[PDB]
């Protein structure tokens, strides 16, 4: 985005600021919640040669 | 098997059983009569059908389900992936003696301490508490014994605290990633429903105390008891084989 | 101000002066049901549209036909109130008349043969509660509105294949709504393909052969039907625009007498503007020119019958000849030329000859029914009746409606039925969105559509219903007699009760509500999905679904959402929003003209929204102005950015309308985080009712219309003066000039009581009001779990203090001090079931007593004289509440128990033990017993016998002790016996004053009251009596049922989750005594103290805020304290409040005392004790400024920051420290609720393995993981510990517990069953799998 | 089975009738069988109820989890 | 007042018919960067050593 976050938590956000913070925070949550099955597979795969 | 409102229980496989039988007394029936062969054809085709669904069902072609439209577990499914024997209860099982509850800190435990409310250390630990109320003879049977546990005796908790003395007991939290998410340390009897845990091993468990619980094991045995105090014990792991690095972080 | 505000004021910093009032949300069903069972006249609904639409029912000549007349509902027998208790429908009957008219058919329609007019009961209905709720077999069921539907066409562009042509290459596809699929596709090969549904490969096109078509329309879609017309030797031919759009013209095109476009020239948009403004299309042209063309239609000569040119075929001169000398001087044209048509369809006609429909109908049949032979009628009644016919569409009304709505149909009714062209229409505006803007439904923006929305399914049952009957109504009319067949002969009343029974009582999407809040309860009624029937799966959605679309603004609260895997797929309602008829969402927008912000409000839906430009409310308005500043916040097109003031089309209502209501209640939400305020505006519906009600001192100003819209209000009745006087109840008693004669007319009022939750939480209601006041309309007269004064209440108010100490704050934990809970006020209540199933036994009934031998049945032995019943009948943890006892069959004959029974020797058949007693430990409290319908049985129940005949003859004394006032007084109206009334016993009285003819009849009047009184206790004496006297023989399973709550109520203690407003967690781990709290030189300590250690990486600001402009209001608060133990004269009171009350900078809100009295002024200040509240809005909130000068006020600290001293030995510490009050939320996450822990359970059956859930005693699962992790440790016996013993094998698990009694903790390794049981699987296959047995 | 037939068609004929529910004494009569034949019927009715059903609305607890099986013996018992 | 003479310049400029939006919404952005970096070396130090 070209017109950033200009204030912050002492001063006062704007709601759409915050919003366009939502997204930032979702898509990195749905990156952890979702990479246990990774490390999963690559992990039990792996032992399972040992 | 029964239930207790009469409904009945059962395995999927005894459904494939009748079906091949039946169509097999069938065939028997059709082949005494010479019939017309267009019905052994299709009787064949019928019997080879359930033997390969007793063998593997859903791979052929639309699977067969009940009246629920769900399709039925076959023998396979019982050695393969999840629910197999393998993955799901033969490497991975359900544990005898053992407790899991909500965790807090131990701001002045020394190292090889853990807290212990009483309440799961006895029930942990009846049979000791049972075998030593018999040796001291209170207790002269176990209908005594057990009516005096339950009555909660003064001695119980003494002989609790007299058992648990010099008693290593497991500690271990969701998820296990390494080997150190698990260890084992010295009892601290206590009446804080609260488990309490020596704040510097927070880092090895990843765990920080916003509504987490921990989950507890018990060495019966001797070499299990030994393995807990020279190897799982929180004395004997102080750097991460990863990398030669220190554990004890300031928190 | 209201007088529930005058009572107590939220001072509010809102400023934004709003032109709207917050909205409501509930309208569609009470509308729906009611039209249904609305008396229309004229415009039919549901019921009487139903009713003349099949009645009345005859034979076609005539012969014998039932009547319509008209339809009454019934009043519904019980109460909802039954309709939940008993497990009962809750229904009302049904009435309509019917008339058997029947003609002579000797006489041709003589009339008068016979007319049987009467009515008929069939059935009751179900009807709606005050809420929508239906209840049905002792349970209130609901409608979700379910969000769903998509079509279109999606493709990717491939540039210029044909680098000749240069085109862009696309497929197609099409998406009925309901039907088969179908698509193009295009190969590498630039050819033209296609498959229906899946089916074989052919030159078919998509919606053509779906709409029956040959090459020429495949090729007219997308280009137009030029015609040509030879006059009399020369070609001339017309033209439209918008055909010869970017196009060369190989010729001149000329017009009438003027020039358009020369040869090789391009008709540009000056080319095609002039051939417009010029009025013609119209030219002489060669004959040639018809060379390469294509005609557009199969021509012949009439004369012939032979085709001259076939459709789609090269013209030419020969053929233009022809088909000129055979009659067509009218040659339209298909466009086949060469270039942008690369000849695909030519290619594919090379490649496959089928040019017809009934091999498109034969091949439509054999996707459908492969392997199956077409038949005409067979695959044509396929293609028809399939999804064009009304018996499919089954008929939803909703459908009806939906498919208007998805056709922008101005109808939102219509038929009863959903004809074809509803299907077809549907589908093309589908098709149009997709050709057009790729807009199709609100998929995941909550703007809803198409959303299926509620009523209209009772209606959907209901007709089924009248098929289920409409079909026997049939069978019975034409066969059985005319004559003497009643129409209630012919109708039954199970179906139409029967399904609306069923569908209200059977569905998914409907579940018990979340009770514990009347906010979660409000934003559970204010939620949204994009699941169920018809919906997505968590599996299936994606990302995009989940992440908020920019729409989002006006319509959908990004704030309001979990983050589990329900992340964005969940997401709650806003405040100002309600619904279009499609479904669709719109949204409040103040108009903006010339600048001016106009104050009327128009509901722009979204795709109104991006294409005009909306300014935000957050906009300084220049005073009916304009928007102050040139660049003015307003936004379009997806995107925000800088434009005029006069430019603005749109404003915003409010600083709100974006927001939830959820959201609405944290203050100083500006100062705060997404994912905090996540968490903070998801556990505040977590928040849980406490005993009290203790208000928030920091609002936002929506507290009040969510405690009032969560419930309701009252009424009053004639003028009096006020009987009775109660929390819940008022009785008054009418004047004596009010009061009609006949009546007595004590004009009585209702009242309420306790409850249990579905959470297992406390129901109650109590006053915030006195009696003797005015009671303005609208009022809150009563307050709720979470309620005074008619404003919300979820949390307490109390000190903090923001420190580390000593670890017990270590991370996230909370400390605080033991005086709370002496006042335990978090302390607080659970209340808990508990029950009795009393059933049929072979042996006989479950009876309700309670023999016991065998000396003491022991440690009764022990005790003293006073005995476990012990004085005053007390008892304790573990004793008995219902004794009932079952009989028992008999057992081994072993020598000592039958030694046993020959001393005690209890008589025969030994009716067994089963009485209902307090399980182990129980704080609780058994607070009621209802039931649902030996020595010490006999004591037992006719001690019950006591109890309940003491009860009743109790409930007669009162209740007829009434009325022996009135039985003497009649006697004293006609005379008085003013003296000799009364000192004569009071019955003999009868034989005083009497007179003539109005007084004998009172006499008797008086004698038949007593009469009928004691004839109504010899009744209920004889059903009491013999009901107490009876054993247990009850019914079918039903020998009875006993039924049990609880309610545990102790003091706090560590474990218990506590938390505030902004995402604030906490766990406690230690109660801190008062002494050992941190203190002042006013030697007054903290409440609580917290770990200010994460509020940087936590960033909610927004407590801190909170914290202070709760410091401030305590500053107030003390002040009027001082002023009660004071007690101020009315002048300061007076002079202190008003001066309270305007405070504030510019406060929106004012109000005057002068206007009241004094004494209200008393009750206004004895009311407001416990504390007058504040509104922070949300966006509109307050300024480090007005706190400042707030607390300053308060004559405390501008920061609020204050020296402490610790106790432990008295000094100061190093720094001062935030001080001040939040407002915090309890919640049902207690460790109460979290703490078990247990040992071996149950075991499976097919594969016969130990338990996992601690509830019933679990065991806890691991994955490969955690075994491997003792593999690279090297516990090689643990590890086959974890193998063998304790889930699969046996010997092991045996002989080490034999072991370890024994001592010796020794291992035996055997074999898991499981590893056999894989080898006679495998072995079933008849493969050779065998044990390497030991 | 002829005698379940007779039920479940003068059943109906007993709702139309009545009009509301027929608990078995506004069941049993018009039957022309007494309460008890109807109510063991109605319990009888009840076919069994499949195992591999997920009681669990998730796919957590099929039948077979929970169930428990009181036949073999109890240590304690034994000692 | 600084951001906002800087703002009203940028909107005379969009009213011209040149900057038109990305040379102009780019400048938009850098310019509150750097003035709340400016707001932010104020704050910091306003604090550390006052
Ligand atoms: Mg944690």
């Amino acid at each position: 985005i070209e017109t950033p976050i200009t204030a912050n938590f002492r001063e006062g956000l704007n709601v759409l600021q915050y919003f366009i913070s939502t997204h930032g925070a979702r898509k990195g949550l749905a990156d952890t919640a979702l990479k246990t099955a990774n490390s999963g597979y690559l992990t039990r795969r792996l032992v399972d040669v040992a | 098997v029964p239930l207790d409102g009469g409904r009945f229980a059962t395995s999927d496989l005894n459904d494939l059983y009748r079906r091949v039988i039946n169509r097999n007394n069938r065939l028997k029936r059709l082949l005494d009569l010479a019939a017309p062969d267009i019905i052994v054809r299709n009787e064949k085709r019928m019997l080879q059908e359930a033997v390969d669904a007793l063998l593997d069902n859903g791979r052929r072609g639309r699977a067969i389900t009940g009246s629920n439209k769900r399709p039925l577990k076959s023998l396979a499914d019982m050695i393969k992936g999840k629910q197999g024997r393998f993955r799901q209860n033969l490497l991975g099982k359900r544990v005898d003696y053992s407790g899991r509850s909500v965790i807090t800190v131990g701001p002045y435990l020394r190292l090889h301490q853990c807290g212990l409310p009483k309440k799961m250390a006895l029930e942990l630990f009846k049979p000791f508490i049972y075998g030593k109320l018999e040796l001291r003879g209170l207790a002269t049977t176990i209908k005594a014994a057990k009516k005096m546990v339950e009555r909660e005796e003064a001695v119980v908790w003494d002989i609790l605290d007299e058992v648990i003395r010099e008693h290593p007991v497991l500690l271990n939290r969701a998820p296990t990633l390494h080997r150190l998410g698990i260890q084992a340390f010295e009892p601290v009897l206590i009446e804080g429903k609260a488990i309490q845990l020596h704040p510097l091993v927070c880092a090895a468990y990843n765990a920080d105390f916003d509504g987490d619980q921990m989950a507890v094991h018990v060495p019966l045995t001797l070499e299990a008891q030994l393995e807990a105090r020279a190897l799982m014990m929180s004395t004997n792991n102080i750097l991460s084989p990863a990398n030669g690095e220190p554990i004890i972080v300031p928190s | 101000y209201s007088y529930t505000e005058k009572k107590r004021i939220r001072k509010d910093f809102g400023k934004r002066p709003q032109v709207l009032d917050v909205p409501y949300l509930l309208s569609i069903q009470l509308d729906s049901f009611q039209k249904f069972i609305e008396q229309d006249p004229e415009g039919q609904y549901g019921l009487e549209a139903a009713f003349r639409s099949v009645f009345p029912i005859q034979s076609y000549s005539g012969n014998s036909e039932l009547q319509y007349v008209s339809y009454r509902l019934g009043e519904p027998v019980f109460d909802v109130q039954e309709c939940q208790i008993r497990g009962v429908t809750y229904s009302a009957p049904l009435r309509v008349k019917l008339r058997l008219v029947i003609y002579e058919r000797e006489a041709p329609e003589g009339t008068v043969k016979d007319i049987k007019e009467q009515e008929v009961y069939m059935g009751e209905i179900p009807l709606m509660t005050d809420n929508g709720t239906f209840v049905i077999n002792g349970t209130e069921r609901v409608i979700v509105s379910q969000l769903h539907r998509s079509p279109g066409v999606f493709f990717d562009s491939d540039k210029g294949k044909t680098h000749s042509s240069g085109k862009v290459l696309y497929n197609a596809r099409i998406i009925p709504y309901r039907g088969s699929w179908l698509d193009f596709e295009f190969d590498p090969k630039d050819n033209l393909f296609v498959r229906i549904d899946r089916r074989r490969k052919l030159p078919a096109t998509i919606i053509l052969r779906a709409l029956n078509y040959t090459t020429e329309q495949i090729l007219d879609l997308f280009f137009e039907k030029v015609i040509f017309e030879i006059r009399d030797n020369k070609l001339q031919m017309e033209l439209v625009p918008e055909r010869l759009r970017g196009e060369t013209a190989s010729f001149d095109i000329e017009a009438n007498g003027k020039v358009y476009v020369e040869k090789g020239r391009r008709i540009t948009a000056r080319h095609i503007r002039q051939l417009e403004k010029d009025d013609v299309k119209l030219i002489e042209v060669p004959v040639e020119y018809i060379a390469g063309k294509v005609v557009a239609k199969d021509y012949i000569d009439e004369s012939t019958g032979e085709l001259i040119c076939a459709a789609n075929m090269e013209l030419s001169l020969d053929l233009l000849a022809k088909l000129s000398q055979s009659g067509h001087k009218r040659i339209e044209t298909l466009f086949t030329n060469d270039l942008d048509h690369g000849p695909y369809i030519s290619e594919t006609l090379r490649v496959d000859p089928t040019n017809d429909r009934l091999s498109a109908l034969v091949e439509i049949y054999r996707m459908m029914r492969p392997g199956e032979p077409p038949t005409r009628e067979a695959a044509e009644s396929l293609f028809e009746n399939l999804f064009f016919s009304e018996d499919r569409y089954d008929l939803s009304a909703v459908g009806r409606m939906k498919f208007n709505r998805s056709l922008l149909r101005e109808e939102i009714e219509g038929s009863g039925i959903l004809s074809k062209d509803d299907i077809i229409d549907v589908m093309k505006k589908l098709i149009d969105i997709r050709n057009g803007k790729g807009e199709v439904d609100d998929i995941d923006h909550l703007g809803n559509r198409r959303i299926r929305s509620v009523g209209e399914m009772a209606e959907n049952q209901f007709r089924v219903g009248l098929v289920r009957v409409e079909r026997a109504v049939k069978e019975r009319l034409s066969l059985g007699d005319l004559d003497t067949l009643m129409p209630q002969d012919m109708i039954n009343a199970k179906p139409i009760s029967a399904a609306v029974k069923e569908f209200f009582g059977s569905s998914q999407l409907s579940q018990f509500m979340d009770q514990n809040n009347p906010l979660s309860e409000i934003t559970h009624k204010r939620r949204i999905s994009a699941l169920g029937p018809g919906g997505l799966t968590r599996e299936r959605a994606g990302f995009e679904v989940r992440d908020v679309h920019p729409t989002h603004y006006g319509r959908v609260c990004p704030i309001e959402t979990p983050e589990g895997p329900n992340i964005g797929l969940i997401n709650s309602l806003s405040v100002y929003a309600q619904t279009n008829e499609y479904g669709f969402l719109e949204t409040p927008y103040r108009k903006v003209t010339d600048g001016v912000v106009t104050d009327e409000i128009h509901y722009l839906s979204a795709i109104e929204e991006g294409n005009y430009v909306i300014a935000q409310a957050n906009s300084n308005l220049d005073e009916e102005g304009h928007f102050v500043e040139d660049l003015v916040t307003c936004r379009s097109k997806g995107e925000s950015s800088l434009f005029s003031r006069d430019q603005v089309d749109y404003m915003d209502v409010s600083t709100q309308q974006v927001v939830s209501v959820g959201a609405s209640l944290i203050p100083f939400l500006e100062h705060d985080d997404a994912n905090r305020a996540l968490m903070g505006a998801n556990m505040q519906r977590q928040a849980v009712p406490t005993l009290r009600a203790d208000k928030p001192l920091v609002g936002t100003g929506m507290e009040r219309a969510v405690a009032v819209d969560s419930g309701v209000t009252a009424v009053a009745k004639r003028g009096g003066v006020v009987q009775y006087v109660d929390a819940s109840r008022i009785v008054i008693k009418v004047n004596e000039d009010e009061m009609y004669p006949g009546e007595a007319g004590i004009d009585i009022y209702n009242l309420t009581k306790y409850t249990r939750s579905n959470q297992n939480t406390c129901i109650n209601q109590m006053p915030c009001v006195s009696l003797g006041e005015p009671v303005e309309r609208g009022d809150v007269l009563a307050d709720g779990p979470s309620t005074d004064l008619g404003e919300l209440a979820l949390g307490q108010n109390m000190r903090v203090a923001f420190m580390p100490w000593n670890g017990y704050n270590f991370e996230d934990s909370i400390l605080v001090s033991e005086r709370v809970v002496q006042e335990d006020r978090f302390t607080t209540i659970h209340i808990q079931e508990l029950a009795c199933v009393s059933r049929d036994t072979k042996l006989g009934p479950e009876e309700i007593t309670a023999d016991i031998p065998n000396v003491g049945e022991a440690a009764l032995s022990k005790l003293d004289e006073s005995g476990i019943v012990y004085i005053g009948a007390e008892v304790t943890g573990g004793d008995i509440l219902v004794g009932k006892v079952t009989p028992k069959g008999e057992t081994q004959l072993t020598p000592e128990e039958k030694l046993l029974r020959a001393i005690f020797g209890e008589k025969a058949s030994d009716v067994k033990d089963s009485s209902l007693r307090v399980p182990n430990g129980v704080s609780g409290t058994v607070i009621d017993v209802q039931v649902f319908t030996d020595k010490r049985a006999l004591e037992i129940e006719e001690m019950q016998l006591k109890q309940a005949k003491k009860d009743l003859s109790e409930e007669l004394q009162i209740l007829e002790a009434g009325l022996f006032s009135r039985i003497r007084a009649v006697l004293v109206a006609g005379g008085v016996e003013a003296e000799k009334l009364d000192k004569l016993p009071r019955d003999r009285w009868l034989e005083l004053g009497l007179t003539d003819e109005e007084k004998q009849n009172q006499l008797e009047q008086l004698a038949e009251q007593y009469d009928e009184l004691k004839h109504e206790f010899e009744k209920k004496l004889e059903a009491k009596r013999r009901k107490i006297t009876q054993g247990d023989d009850l019914a079918p399973g039903v020998l009875k049922i006993v039924k049990v709550y609880l309610a545990v109520k102790r003091r706090i203690q560590p474990g218990d989750k506590m938390a505030g407003r902004h995402g604030n967690k906490g766990v406690i781990s230690k109660i801190n005594p008062i002494e050992d709290m941190p203190y002042d030189e006013n030697g007054t300590p903290v409440d609580i103290v917290l770990n200010p250690l994460g509020v940087p990486s936590r960033m909610n600001i927004g407590q801190i805020l909170e914290t202070h402009l709760g410091m401030a209001a305590k500053g107030i608060g003390d002040k009027i304290n001082a002023m009660l133990k004071q007690q101020q004269e009315v002048a300061k009171l007076r002079e202190f409040i008003q001066r309270a009350y305007d405070l504030g900078a510019d406060v929106r809100q004012k109000v005057d005392l002068s206007t009241f009295s004094d004494e209200e002024v008393m009750r206004l200040a004895e009311n407001l004790r416990k504390g007058m509240p504040i509104a922070t809005p949300v966006f509109d909130g307050a300024k480090e400024a007005e706190i400042k000068e707030l607390l300053k006020l308060g004559d405390l600290p501008t920061s609020g920051q204050i020296r402490l001293y610790d106790g432990r030995t008295g000094e100061q510490f190093e720094r001062p420290v935030t001080v001040g009050y939040m407002y915090m939320l309890k919640l049902n996450h207690l460790v109460d609720d979290k703490m078990h822990a247990r040992s071996t359970g149950s075991y499976s059956l097919v594969t016969q393995q130990p338990l996992g859930g601690k509830a019933q005693f679990g065991g806890q699962r691991f994955g490969e993981m955690e075994v491997w992790a003792l593999e690279a440790y090297g516990a090689a016996y643990t590890l086959q510990e974890m193998l063998t013993v304790k889930s699969d094998d046996v010997n092991g698990r045996t002989k080490m517990y034999k072991n370890i009694v024994d001592g010796n903790h020794q291992m035996e390794p055997g074999m898991p069953e499981s590893f056999n049981v894989l080898l006679k699987e495998i072995r079933s296959l008849g493969i050779n799998i065998e044990l390497e047995d030991e | 089975i002829e005698t379940i037939n007779k039920l479940n068609r003068i059943s109906r004929q007993m709702l139309q009738e009545m009009g509301r529910e027929p608990t078995p004494e506004e069941l049993a009569e018009r039957m022309l069988m007494p309460e008890d034949k109807i109510r063991k019927v109605l319990k009888i009715a009840k076919e069994p109820i499949s195992m591999e059903t997920p009681i669990g609305d998730d796919e957590d607890s099929h039948l077979g989890d929970f169930i428990e099986d009181t036949t073999l013996e109890l240590p304690l018992d034994s000692a | 007042s600084e951001a906002e003479a800087e703002v009203a310049e940028i909107q005379e400029q969009f009213q011209s018919g040149l900057v038109t939006a990305g040379e102009r919404y780019n400048k938009v952005i850098d310019i509150w960067a750097a003035a709340n970096d400016r707001v932010s070396k104020a704050m910091m130090d306003n604090l550390q050593t006052e």
